[PDB]
């Protein structure tokens, strides 16, 4: 299962009037483990926001 | 008509459980986004942050095909949950106590 | 100094910047411990880090002191 | 008696993934309205409206017919929900926690 | 000035009032972008507006500069 990550949408957000969206960018990431060479794949979005 | 005919030949083998390449040595691609909507409650007492999203899956199947013109008008079809495959994408860090809080 | 690393897919032998001589690698149970086994961490650092209860550090000064287990 | 024997003719190859239209190409009309009863909270600390509504979807299925003379007294039936086709119409705009709050 | 619209259905060719001499399109995805591709609203505005940061503008001044991407 190969993933790839394409982009975050903000065209439907709504503010909510407590907190302010910075952004929500993404990262895909690998993790490798003993038994064998190959990887497994991760999609990480970080959502930073201020009050 | 032709509807009919379809949903039959694309059902007549075909297995969920089974991850639907053509060579089981090659990986199925997944691409995989997302469409945030609003940020509904960010506690601090049992830090969980509450969020409206919707998933966005696009993969390739290769037993789910046919001919346009042997099927005229038939340019889509829809399969419920447990009739195809589906990837097993959910959140590693989810606190909700249904584990997926996906429809 | 060369020293594997695994930012890089596939496990590549970038060859380390200055400052940092010791080759490392760290290793710990992840949920899937039982099929998959421990994790796999390898870089070049400044000075081999700190070794957290459940993590597991094999620190070298050589090249190539850090591969994957199969190798 | 004449039930039975109905019930029995309509779903003799029925499919519910199938769109219902003698011609694929053509489209399925569907009258959407709506029946408020109640207004129930409009919450501003999660930005939510919560009402109480009833659906109504009307359309037409060209395989569900048959004829009054040869089934006298039968003038209606009545599906459950996996057996015939329903529309896919639901609120884009839901914060439900199911996302499909209907009956 | 003849400006391409979304407003009517099917997509109309209306002719567009005074004022107004600016033919434009916006495009976006959304949720639907990978099936479905982006959004389309065409139409005519006394100048062409803001581009937010997800949206795409293509501002032409001349008859039918703003088709449908098909056409
Ligand atoms: C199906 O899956 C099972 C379980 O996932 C698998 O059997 C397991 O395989 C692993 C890996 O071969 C075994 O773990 C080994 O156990 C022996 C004895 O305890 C250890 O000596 C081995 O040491 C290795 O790992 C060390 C970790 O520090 C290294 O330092 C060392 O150098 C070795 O590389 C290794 O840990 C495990 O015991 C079995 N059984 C179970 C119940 O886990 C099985 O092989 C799989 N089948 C197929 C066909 O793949
Ligand atoms: C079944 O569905 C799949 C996916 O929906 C579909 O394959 C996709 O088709 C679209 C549209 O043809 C492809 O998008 C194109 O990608 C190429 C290469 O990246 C672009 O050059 C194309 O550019 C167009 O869009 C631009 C947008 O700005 C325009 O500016 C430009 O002028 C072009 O009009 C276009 O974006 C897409 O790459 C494929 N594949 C995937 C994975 O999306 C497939 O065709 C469908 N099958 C059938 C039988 O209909
Ligand atoms: C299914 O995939 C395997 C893996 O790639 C194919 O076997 C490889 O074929 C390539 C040629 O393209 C060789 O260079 C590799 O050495 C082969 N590896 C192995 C392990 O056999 C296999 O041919 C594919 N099957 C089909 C029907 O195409
Ligand atoms: C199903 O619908 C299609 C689409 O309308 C019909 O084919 C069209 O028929 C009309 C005649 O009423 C022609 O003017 C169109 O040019 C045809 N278009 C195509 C793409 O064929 C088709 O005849 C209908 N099938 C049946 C059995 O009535
Ligand atoms: C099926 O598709 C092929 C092209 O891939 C085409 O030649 C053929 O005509 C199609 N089927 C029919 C019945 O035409
Ligand atoms: C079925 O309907 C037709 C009219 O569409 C009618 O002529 C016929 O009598 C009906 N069936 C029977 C058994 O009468
Ligand atoms: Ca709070
Ligand atoms: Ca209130």
């Amino acid at each position: 299962l190969d993933l790839q990550m394409q982009e975050a949408d903000i065209s439907g957000y709504i503010p909510n009037g407590e907190w302010d969206l910075v952004g929500i960018p993404g990262k895909r990431s690998e993790r490798f483990y003993e038994c064998c060479k190959e990887p497994y794949p991760d999609v990480t979005f970080t959502v930073t926001m201020r009050r | 008509e032709f509807q009919r005919k379809l949903y039959k030949e694309l059902v007549k083998n075909y297995n969920p459980l089974e991850r639907p390449v053509a060579n089981d040595s090659q990986p199925l691609t997944v691409y995989f986004s997302l469409s945030l909507l609003q940020i509904m409650d960010v506690d601090e007492k049992n830090q969980v942050l509450t969020t409206n999203i919707w998933l966005q899956m696009s993969w390739t199947d290769h037993y789910l095909q046919w001919n346009v013109s042997e099927y005229p008008g038939v340019k889509t079809v829809r399969f419920p949950d447990g009739q195809i495959w589906k990837p097993d994408i959910l959140l590693y860090n989810s606190a909700d106590e249904r584990f997926d809080a996906t429809f | 100094i060369v020293c594997h690393t695994t930012a890089t897919s596939p496990i590549s032998a970038v060859t380390c910047p200055p400052g940092e001589n010791l080759c490392y690698r760290k290793m710990w149970c992840d949920v899937f411990c039982s099929s998959r086994g421990k994790v796999v961490e390898l870089g070049c650092a400044a000075t081999c880090p700190s070794k957290k209860p459940y993590e597991e550090v094999t620190c070298c000064s050589t090249d190539k002191c850090n591969p994957h287990p199969k190798q």
